[PDB]
RNA sequence: CGGCACGUAGCGCAGCCUGGUAGCGCACCGUCAUGGGGUGUCGGGGGUCGGAGGUUCAAAUCCUCUCGUGCCGACCA
RNA sequence: AUGCCC
RNA sequence: UAGUCCGGAUUGGAGUCUGCAACUCGACUCCAUGAAGUCGGAAUCGCUAGUAAUCGUGGAUCAGAAUGCCACGGUGAAUAC
């Protein structure tokens, strides 16, 4: 680590909409207003609404039948 | 400071004989039987651009000259001097009125013109093939009774005059080819 | 000023701003602002962060860019793989809803290609 | 036209001030037969100009016209191989009419926000001998004084 | 035989010296003008350098060897 | 001023 | 004053109706999508007054299927030396 050459690196608290605050060192300077983090991102409960297969025959015999 | 022999120079080389620069356009070497071989060279007097023909005896010729031609971007003519700047040497290379022979009319600005300078002084200017100029004085294109081709003379921003079809009025930039001196487009 | 993964401009009103999403037109944005209780004459600047999170919940109730382009392309490809008439039309880049092609297909055929 | 010269129609003056030439002006501005919107635009511009100029809108309008109104103009003839530019006087109704036309064309070209503001700027600059309108007047006088040798 | 000077768009030529963009005329294509053709006007497209191998960061250009062509004289006994 | 032919 | 709260083309999904039957190939609606286009080259057209320009409405044909055609009014110019 040289002395003058790097930007300021200070501790910043980041607040999410999951309601949790992420205290972390960073270079943004100010605080942080975060919207979506890891523990709230729909990556565990989204792998079905994200894949959206469906079935044509089911939709059909729903719309009408014999 | 290099001296060239007649049976040495093929086309392209620049010579300095008689204190006038020349440039070999073509040269056929003849070696007859039972005679002293020689060469019929077609020279280009690099000062007036007029061809002269010489037959040079195998024995001797002359030294080369400082005839170099490269693109120099026209800058401005102030008074009688046409300045340039090498793109890469950025030199205030200057010519003069004789050096610019009736190419002035084809010269506007920011024009990269290949020039030939002899011993650090440009003796000639070659205007680029096409040049965008703007008409400044032209009567309207009133068709009237024409049943044929016709045309229209048009004074340009450099003094140059050229025939333009009918529709170009004033404020139109017309592409004209410096070689012939004739209209090519309306530059849209 | 950040919703469903895309950045939304700040100087414009909320409805137009929300339309800046892929999957939200003007009526959809009107519905969003209604359900969230946020007015329409308000610009994105000067909103509570909380208000913005409410908007996020509503648009999540809808469907937007990622899943939308996924299902669009999936349907298109289902067509192009069946090889039904609409499929072949998609494949060849011609109008599908039955327009004329003797002229005026410039949108599906791009610019015109002269003979060579 | 060719057969028989014919009289000009009558125009009813404007409501606000009741001036025939101002009513002509709205007309020139008018497009699509939207006389009402044209009236609104010209009235708003006149208000703005009166406020910028002090004296009433009538003398404001009229000094703008006194500046843009030409007196000689040129019409081509194509005599022989070359076409000509004959400088001919302009009769008063014509100079008024095309002065208004040049003004409104300048305005339409101008790059302000609303047409009332464009027209206001144009009338102001014309009153103070500026703008594309008086530029056109100058060009026309200049073409005539160039081709003066013809008559 | 060598020296030599070429080989570039359908055809005629530039560019090459002094490597980093292949251009210029005719032709060619689509309108327009015309009763129709032509002249004319307005738009556009076209090869990437005879072939091979090396120098280089990079070759139509610099090298070298080929191939197709031109001109040259190949003499004194 | 230009204007050829069916 | 943005390719925009302009423009609506194209396309996905979901429907209505007429009609034995809307795949080739109807119109229409809702959601989403948001091309080209920033006034148009040479060249060319219409118009002299309730005209041009602009805005809507009706009819024939017809089950459905018009930006066309035939009609109707609303506003309403410039210019002709
Ligand atoms: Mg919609
Ligand atoms: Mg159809
Ligand atoms: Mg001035
Ligand atoms: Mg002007
Ligand atoms: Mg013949
Ligand atoms: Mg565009
Ligand atoms: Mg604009
Ligand atoms: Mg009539
Ligand atoms: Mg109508």
């Amino acid at each position: 680590m040289k002395k003058d050459i790097h930007p300021k690196y200070e501790e910043i608290t980041a607040s999410c909409s999951c309601g949790n605050v992420m205290k972390i060192r960073s270079t943004v300077g100010h605080d942080l207003n975060l919207d979506v983090c890891s523990k709230c991102h729909p990556f565990f409960t989204g792998k079905q609404r994200d894949v959206a297969t469906g079935g044509r025959v089911d939709r059909f015999n729903k719309r009408f039948n014999i | 400071m290099a001296t060239y022999y007649s049976n040495d120079f093929r086309a392209g080389l620049k010579i300095m004989l008689d204190g006038e620069p020349y440039a070999v356009e073509a040269s056929e070497f003849v070696k007859p039987g039972k005679g002293q071989a020689f060469a019929r060279v077609k020279l280009r007097r690099l000062l007036t651009g007029t061809r002269v023909e010489k037959t040079f005896k195998s024995t001797d010729s002359a030294e080369g000259a400082d005839v170099v031609d490269m693109n120099l971007t026209y800058l401005y003519n102030d008074g009688e001097f046409w300045h340039f700047m090498n793109n890469e040497t950025f030199e205030q290379l200057s010519a003069d009125a004789k050096a610019i022979g009736d190419n002035a009319k084809w010269l506007l600005d920011q024009a990269e013109c290949i020039v030939t300078l002899w011993n650090g002084q440009p003796i000639s200017v070659t205007p680029p093939n096409f040049v965008e100029l703007e008409i400044v004085d032209t009567d309207p294109g009133l068709k009237g009774d024409t049943a044929g081709t016709g045309g229209k003379p048009a004074t340009l921003s450099t003094g140059a005059v050229v025939k333009v079809p009918l529709f170009v009025q004033i404020g139109e930039v017309i592409k004209v080819d410096t070689r012939s001196g004739e209209y090519v487009s309306r530059v849209k | 000023a950040r919703i469903a993964g895309i950045n939304i401009p700040d100087h414009k009103h909320a409805v137009i701003a929300l339309t800046s999403i892929y999957g939200v037109g003007k009526t959809r944005s009107k519905a969003i602002l209604a359900a969230a209780g946020i007015a329409e004459d308000v610009k994105i600047s000067e909103l509570s962060e909380g208000q913005i999170d409410t908007l996020r919940d509503e648009v999540a109730k809808f469907v937007v860019e990622g899943d939308l382009r996924r299902e669009i392309s999936m349907s298109i490809k289902r067509l192009m793989d069946l090889g039904c008439y609409r499929g072949l039309r998609h494949r060849r880049g011609l109008p599908v809803r039955g327009q004329r092609t003797k002229t005026n297909a410039r949108t599906r055929k791009g610019p015109r290609k002269p003979i060579k | 036209p060719r057969r028989r010269v014919i009289g000009q129609r009558k125009i009813l003056p404007d409501p606000k001030f009741g001036s025939e030439l101002l009513a002509k002006f709205v007309n020139i501005l008018m497009v699509d037969g939207k006389k009402s919107t044209a009236e609104s635009i010209v009235y708003s511009a006149l208000e703005t100009l009166a406020q910028r100029s002090g004296k009433s809108e009538l003398e404001a309008f009229e000094v703008a016209l006194e500046n843009v109104r030409p007196t000689v103009e040129v019409k081509s003839r194509r005599v022989g191989g070359s076409t000509y530019q004959v400088p001919v006087e302009v009769r008063p109704v014509r100079r008024n009419a095309l002065a208004m036309r040049w003004i409104v064309e300048a305005a339409r070209k101008r790059g302000d926000k609303s047409m009332a503001l464009r027209l206001a700027n144009e009338l102001s600059d014309a009153a103070e001998n500026k703008g594309t309108a008086v530029k056109k007047r100058e060009d026309v006088h200049r073409m005539a004084e160039a081709n003066k040798a013809f008559a």
